[PDB]
């Protein structure tokens, strides 16, 4: 992963593989999308919990 | 009133906008469009740009020269000046610094600002053509004028007994 | 009716302008008043140097000016219409009447 | 933002013109206002009825003394006709002439006597179709003959009418 | 001067009314009377005359009210009243929009029209099924086990099975495979699918409803189709309309987003640009609008066949017959109802269609129907021609023809697809003519037509013509070349 956590934000677009954007509500989890990419992005939503995103393992 | 793509004061590129607006503006407002036109003015070196040889500013005369700060301070001052809508310069700090070499200038430009002329090319319309009406309304009349008469009355009935 | 642009129309904004044109191979005499209250163009047509005018209308955008006078023999035939090049809502103005104003006024001739 | 119909009382008519006294010369001596009022004046009924000649011309609101010469020019002469009703036959000649007699052409038609809710149309297999009427304004008998007219060559009508439901 | 003449109205200016006005002082008092700038005369003449100026330009404005021209705001309605047009009022942009869908939501499940939000200001025409609603499917790579298939049939109503095994997860098994399922979805629907559906072997996946590009473009119409296992990607189509009456539009792929985001929900986009909202109706458009009423055709033969072959996304053919006289007729037809029989399209879009015909035209006759809302709800009838193909055989001396260069005849005969129904005659001359025309000039040449599946007894040469319902069909691989 790339260390330092990103917050979530609901008009942002992820571009990037390997990066964790650190989601809340204070209960806070790290998300990433493998399938995201420059030329493939893909937007931050209201709330990740709802596709390419996936949780960081705890 | 002159009309061109926005450039932004901070960064130099096109205006594309914030975030949540993003996309492509025109230069509207006199103020804007006068800063890039001077700005474009003063940017480009004279001669450097293709199919116009005149254009620019002579930057290389004073640069690398020794040279009277009087002088270059007419010439500054009489570009501004070229640009048909400027009404006047305010005020003029020329100063130079010989250990370091370098030359700061500082004034200020006041420009009106003008009307539009006409909206047709720019999104919107000034009228406010009628609606049709709705259902029987027109052949046999509107319930609308009773509602009115009726609060007329009540509020009439209100208006007498001291409050 | 085939008809062909033949002649286009553009107005200084004048609120007395006066002028010859020729259309057809036939010369005309227009004459145009801006009207305050309704805020619209005059038009009036006639011959060279006649006493008073053959025509007068109000002019008004997609409507056929010369519609129902071609039956005189001093009146052109063809079309005049008055139809804008931007926004399909815009009316007809006062400064907004040009070839890139914002409003065409132009003259189409018949195909004979 | 603007009302594209201009033709309107000039707005505060009286104060314009006063407005063009000098300097206040005259302003304060109730002699030379009160002459001025009085001629002005004259022209503020001249031209409030300046409007009435042409709003009251229109078939919306004309009066049935000058209705009839409206009326006249379309073909469509009063007969045993009275106002309100004389002026809902203009309408509906008038409208037949850019109709197909659609089934939903039809209902659009109705929807200007009956208002919203007051009319409803069953349909049958072999050219038959059904009016009813729920809401009537006006007596119907009288403007019975129109309402065959915009029907289709073959149509059979029936015609039923009552009070509310 | 100025006022009513022989032609038309005219303006003063105001200082003619000025000089005028100032004469009749003269003459009132004498020459000696002084009308300028310093007399109190003048203040009171000049201020009281700027106001009938006013009066003037008003009543000019008021005699053109009543004219072709000049007509503004309320007094054009009157104008243009006298020949039954009226102004439109707000409306509401409509439109349909796409969405892919996880392969675990099951068929059954129903989207709540009054809990969704497409964008800012769009919202679900009405409920929404998934089942019967599919339009374009992508299956590749991750499907070994036993497979059902259904689909119902587009002419009929009859429900069919298919029963497979994917006994390999790749290579030439899987290849057969995904042949099977074309040819099991090419029989049912209609020919001009299967030009939208093929196999990408070195892929090894399905696409349905794509381009060569892998473009989703969607098939020929909205159709039903499952699988026991739940493979690959489905996509619906919905119907989508404004919240509230204005003006706004949107491109051909601008839709993005969904505010309450359904579980299993992939992407969402346009496919072609919707009808646009609009604000009151202004003058401009209105004259524009009476002026092409012309065209305006509704409630005739020509104008419902015109109509149908202009709002479809299909209706390739389209034929109408009639029987109004006391009886069924030969052809089983009821006493006093039309027929209408179309090819290729749909149902629920083209009966919206109908609703040109003739008031009280009972019409209402056909194998499918359907309800459309008016208020009352009434129901149509219709029918879809049932397709037959032919199978022919061609012979000729001469040079052996090369591989590749039978394409041109076989493309040529697409001409046998363009019969009319019941009207159609092969007129096998035509077939000869157009073998040898498209192809290099140059002996002898012959055509022999039969239906598939029959012996080779059955080919023959006179002329064949299609049923009451039927149409003719004809597919590449069904023709045959031989040397003589």
């Amino acid at each position: 992963f790339k260390t330092p956590p990103l917050p979530w934000r609901n008009g942002g677009s992820v571009n990037e593989f390997n990066q964790l954007y650190s989601f809340t509500d204070g209960n806070t989890t790290w998300w990433y999308a493998p399938g995201a990419t420059v030329s493939n992005p893909v937007v931050m939503r209201d709330s990740p919990i709802n596709g390419k995103f996936k949780v960081f393992l705890d | 009133q002159f009309k061109d793509l926005l450039l932004d004061p901070l960064t130099g590129d096109l205006d594309f906008g914030t975030p949540g607006d993003r996309g492509m503006r025109l230069a509207l407002t006199n103020q804007l469009s006068l800063r890039q036109r001077l700005y474009l003015r003063f940017a480009i070196w004279a001669g450097d740009w293709y199919f116009d040889e005149t254009f620019g500013f002579p930057y290389r005369t004073f640069v690398g020269k020794k040279t009277v700060k009087a002088v270059l301070d007419g010439r500054i001052k009489s570009e501004v000046r070229q640009e048909p809508d400027v009404l006047q310069i305010t005020d003029f700090q020329s100063t130079m610094d010989v250990v370091s070499r370098s030359y700061k200038c500082f004034f200020t430009v006041v420009t009106a600002e003008g009307e539009e002329i006409s909206l047709a090319f720019v999104g919107e319309d000034e009228y406010q053509y009628p609606t049709p009406p709705e259902s029987n309304v027109q052949l046999c009349g509107d319930e609308g004028v009773i509602i009115n008469f009726k609060n007329k009355l009540y509020y009439l009935i209100n208006f007498r007994l001291p409050k | 009716r085939t008809v062909v642009r033949t002649f286009d129309f553009e107005l200084s904004g004048y609120p007395d302008e006066t002028f010859r044109v020729v259309l057809d191979s036939v010369t005309y005499e227009l004459r145009f008043m801006w009207n305050e209250r309704d805020e619209s163009w005059f038009m009036s047509l006639g011959d060279i140097g006649a006493q008073r005018p053959t025509i007068t209308s109000k002019l008004t955008c997609y409507s056929d000016i010369l519609a129902p006078y071609r039956y005189l023999d001093n009146v052109p035939d063809g079309n005049l219409y008055l139809w804008p090049l931007g926004d399909i809502r815009t009316r007809a103005g006062r400064f907004n009447i040009g070839p890139l104003k914002g409003i065409q006024m132009t003259y189409s001739s018949l195909i004979e | 933002l603007k009302d594209v119909n201009h033709i309107h009382p000039l707005p505060d008519f009286v104060r314009g013109g006063f407005d063009y006294v000098p300097s206040d010369i005259f302003s304060g001596k109730e002699n030379f206002e009160q002459t001025l009022r009085i001629l002005l004046e004259r022209l503020e009924f001249i031209d409030q009825k300046m409007v009435e000649l042409a709003e009251l011309r229109t078939t919306l609101n004309a009066e049935d003394a000058i209705l009839d010469e409206i009326g006249r020019q379309l073909g469509i002469y009063r007969n045993g006709l009275n106002d309100p009703e004389y002026r809902a036959v203009i309408m509906i000649l008038t409208g037949n002439n850019s109709k197909s007699g659609t089934r939903a052409d039809i209902i659009a038609t109705l929807k200007q006597l009956f208002g919203e809710d007051g009319v409803t149309t069953y349909k049958g297999y072999n050219y038959r179709l059904d009016i009813n009427i729920f809401n009537t304004c006006m007596e119907v008998t009288d403007i019975l003959p129109e309402i065959i007219d915009m029907l289709p060559l073959v149509t059979h009508l029936r015609v039923v009418e009552n009070q509310g439901y | 001067n100025y006022g009513l003449t022989g032609s038309g109205f005219n303006l003063p200016p105001m200082d003619d009314l000025v000089q005028e006005t100032k004469k009749t002082f003269k003459s009132a008092f004498g020459e000696d009377f002084n009308t300028e700038s310093n007399s109190v005369a003048d203040k009171l003449i000049q201020i009281f005359n700027e106001r009938e100026y006013q009066l003037w330009l008003l009543m000019g404005s008021v005699y053109y009210a009543q004219t072709m021209q000049g007509a503004e705001g309320i007094y054009l309605d009157d104008l243009l009243g006298k020949r039954g047009i009226y102004r439109l009022g707000k409306t509401r942009s409509t439109g349909t929009v796409v969405m892919t869908i996880d392969s675990s939501v099951p068929y059954n499940m129903i989207y709540s029209a009054a809990t969704y939000t497409i964008d800012t200001d769009y919202e679900l025409s009405s409920d929404v099924q998934v089942a019967g609603n599919i339009v374009a499917q992508l299956i590749k790579g991750t499907d070994v086990g036993t497979y059902r298939l259904q689909i119902q049939n587009t002419t009929d109503q009859s429900v069919k099975t298919l029963s497979l095994n994917l006994t390999a997860t790749s290579g030439q098994p899987l290849i057969t495979f995904f042949g099977q399922i074309k040819d099991f979805i090419v029989n049912n629907t209609i020919l001009s699918n299967q030009d939208r559906i093929w196999i990408d072997s070195t892929e090894g996946a399905l696409y349905i409803g794509y381009d060569t590009n892998k473009i989703m473009i969607g098939l020929s119409s909205r159709v039903d189709f499952r699988t026991n296992p739940m493979a690959g990607t489905r996509s619906i189509s919905m119907d989508v309309r404004s919240i509230e009456p204005g003006y706004i539009s949107r491109d051909v792929h601008s839709v993005r987003s969904i505010n309450p985001t359904p579980g299993g929900f992939v992407d969402i986009d346009n496919l072609s640009a919707f009808i646009d909202g609009s604000d009151v109706e202004s003058d401009n458009e209105y004259r524009i609008r009476a002026a092409t009423s012309i065209s305006e055709g509704k409630a005739t033969r020509p104008a419902i066949l015109a109509a149908l072959l202009n709002k479809v996304e299909g209706i390739e053919k389209v034929r109408i017959f009639n029987n109004n006289t006391d009886k069924t007729n030969s052809l089983g037809i009821p006493p006093y109802r039309f027929m209408v029989v179309c090819y290729g399209g749909g149902t629920a879009e083209i009966s919206q269609v109908l609703y040109d015909t003739i008031a009280t035209s009972n019409n209402t006759y056909g194998d499918t129907f359907y309800d459309i809302t008016t208020d009352q709800v009434e129901r149509i009838w219709h029918t879809k021609a049932a397709a037959r193909q032919l199978a022919i055989r061609v012979r000729y001396r001469g040079r052996p023809l090369s591989l590749t260069e039978e394409t041109a005849i076989a493309n040529g005969l697409a001409t046998a697809v363009n019969g009319t129904m019941i009207a159609g005659t092969l007129y096998n001359v035509r077939l000869v003519g157009t073998v040898m025309s498209s192809t290099s000039p140059d002996t002898q040449v012959y055509v022999d037509i039969k239906n598939k599946g029959q012996p080779d007894s059955a080919y023959v040469n006179t002329d064949v013509t299609a049923s009451t319902t039927q149409v003719l069909s004809l597919e590449l691989e069904d023709v045959i070349f031989s040397q003589i």
